[PDB]
């Protein structure tokens, strides 16, 4: 029920514009209103999960108004094993015809007022935080 | 760049040699065609009148709009010393070179020419069957060996000596092999006209002690000759030169008479496509080419997978791009090759994409990119991958008695452009190996 309530609110409530799904919502959940899509983690090299996740926004309601383009972002850390899985988990969408565009830098990202973990103190705190992750009558007596 | 390249070479030659270079009309009729249109207009005016015309008269002809062209025309005409400025009686009089003048008059009016255009044996051969085949194969051999593709009949030492001695196709005995370079891919990217001029120009500079004028009396004269006909045999230097020219697929010899070839006429003046290819978002390549030259050059930066008679299909990969980059081929050249050899289908779809972009918003004019941007970005990113680690050879300077001395030596290195890194706090700096001795010598003084 709670996830259903979240889904309905995300659909029709104007204040809740974004949600945070997980592997459960990877496939077979229909959100005609969803248009943009982001992913921060991934289940290794599975090519299907990428396509199923992309499906959430492939049915956006306003998919016929002039010039509309849905978005599917894939945040990956450079010089890490994630790139190995990222270039491997989009091999099916490429076969279909989709082309991924590399974004090295987001223009206008520095002028945003407040960014999470902008000071080294918070970065150090987060680093350690994630690193540390690994006789019925006797009844009255009590 | 064609006329620019030939003209540029003709400018550096000393004046004393240019005067001798105009004795043969055959060469004069060729040098005349390379000048700008206004230059030819003025030259034709002065050729037939034996007088001296003031420069102001020439200026009067040009309209106000075309005044700029009058500056390039006179500059280029004076550089070759064709136009002699003589000043007398308070006027900067202008005259034409007497030797150039007589030669042109002989060429146009059919005067005695001393066989500058050659003779005719009237024993014609078949142009299509032999001349086209001979030079196409001969030109094919030099380009195939250039690209590095294996080939049975390697060219003679003459052109091989020329190839290595040029920036084209750097070689090393320790490596034991020959590979193409940055200019090498550029050379393969140039039209037949410029592709031939590069080799001929390099041959001109290579020869030593054979006169420089004679080697030009042949090349420019060779343009006057018409394909598919005989020419009986001339200067002594032009004999060995003729045989040397035979190795570049310019002149065909049965074994007394030599025959120029399609490329011979291709030197003087200018004059679905084969080589057009399709590149998909899947980093695939489908080339609509049936020619081993195109296939070989594609193999420089493409992992060929199979071939048919009509087309060749392969895949772009990191290995192939790295292989090309290691040879000195820049990613900019690669994309230039892909764009200029693009299939019409890519162009039409790109045009439609631009039209839709302008249909929604006509304010901005996006560039017309025929091929997908992802491939270009990936190729450039792979180039960055090669550029990740940066290393210089040099020395580190430290242990300075005084801040003044540290700043003095470091600032001097900056002035002469040999300083690579410095830190005021540590009083240390690093300079390139090239500038080490200069910095040491300055330190002592
Ligand atoms: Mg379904």
């Amino acid at each position: 029920q709670e996830r259903m309530n979240i889904l309905q609110n995300f659909q029709y409530n104007d204040q809740i514009n974004t949600i945070f799904l997980s592997k459960v919502g990877d496939t077979s959940i229909d959100l005609p209103e969803a248009t943009c899509l982001i992913q921060i983690s991934s289940h290794y090299g599975s090519r299907r999960q990428e396509a199923q996740r992309l499906g959430r926004i492939l049915r956006a309601k306003r998919r016929n108004d002039e010039g509309f383009n849905a978005f599917f972002y894939s945040l990956v850390s450079k010089d890490t094993q994630e790139m190995y899985y990222s270039t491997k988990r989009q091999a099916f969408l490429v076969d279909q015809g989709y082309a991924f565009k590399v974004i090295t830098h987001l223009h206008g990202m520095e002028n945003i007022p407040n960014l999470a973990y902008a000071s080294p103190r918070e970065r150090r705190e987060l680093l350690q935080e994630v690193l540390l992750k690994n006789h019925p009558l006797i009844r009255k007596m009590y | 760049s064609l006329k620019h390249s030939v003209t540029q070479y003709l400018e550096e030659i000393p004046q004393q040699v240019q005067n001798r270079l105009y004795t043969s009309p055959a060469t004069c009729l060729a040098i005349y065609r390379i000048l700008p249109p206004l230059a030819k207009f003025f030259i034709m005016a002065m050729v037939f009148n034996e007088n001296e015309v003031p420069l102001l008269d020439l200026d009067k002809w040009v309209n106000s709009n075309g005044k700029l062209q009058f500056q390039n025309a006179i500059k280029s005409m004076k550089s070759l010393h064709l136009l002699i400025p003589n000043k007398s009686s308070g006027t900067l009089m202008i005259n034409l070179n007497p030797t150039f003048k007589i030669s042109l008059r002989n060429a146009l009016t059919g005067g005695e020419v001393q066989n500058s255009f050659g003779v005719v044996v009237e024993e014609n051969v078949v142009s299509l069957d032999l001349l086209d085949e001979y030079s196409a194969n001969k030109w094919e051999t030099i380009l195939h060996f250039m690209v590095g593709t294996p080939l049975a009949k390697i060219p003679s030492e003459k052109v091989l000596n020329l190839l290595k001695h040029s920036k084209l196709m750097e070689e090393v005995n320790s490596t034991g092999e020959f590979k193409i370079t940055n200019e090498g891919f550029q050379f393969l990217l140039q039209e037949i006209n410029s592709q031939l001029w590069t080799l001929l120009l390099q041959y001109l500079k290579m020869i030593e002690t054979m006169d420089l004028v004679d080697v030009l009396h042949f090349i420019f004269m060779l343009g006057a000759l018409e394909v598919g006909k005989a020419y009986k045999i001339l200067s002594e230097t032009q004999r060995i030169m003729l045989q040397d020219m035979r190795d570049y697929g310019l002149v065909f010899q049965k074994h007394s008479i030599f025959y120029p070839t399609k490329l011979a006429l291709m030197l003087t003046s200018d004059t679905i496509p084969d080589g057009s290819l399709i590149v998909e978002t899947n980093f695939k390549i489908y080339s609509y080419s049936n020619s081993p030259l195109q296939i070989a050059v594609l193999s420089l930066f493409v992992h060929l997978k199979a071939r048919f008679v009509n087309m060749v299909l392969g895949q772009i990969t990191r290995e192939s791009i790295r292989r090309a980059l290691t040879n000195g081929i820049t990613a900019d050249q690669i994309i230039a090759y892909l764009e200029t050899h693009a299939h019409p289908q890519m162009r039409r779809l790109a045009e439609e994409k631009l039209e839709k972009k302008l249909e929604l918003d006509p304010n901005c004019k996006e560039p017309l990119q025929v091929l997908p941007p992802t491939v270009v970005d990936q190729i450039r990113l792979w180039q960055l991958e090669l550029d990740r680690v940066i290393t210089y050879e040099g020395s580190l300077y430290s242990d300075f008695e005084t801040s003044q001395e540290y700043n003095l030596l470091s600032k001097y290195a900056q002035d002469i452009g040999v300083l690579l890194w410095k830190d005021d706090k540590k009083k240390k700096f690093f300079i390139s190996k090239e500038g080490n001795s200069q910095v040491l010598d300055f330190a002592k003084r």
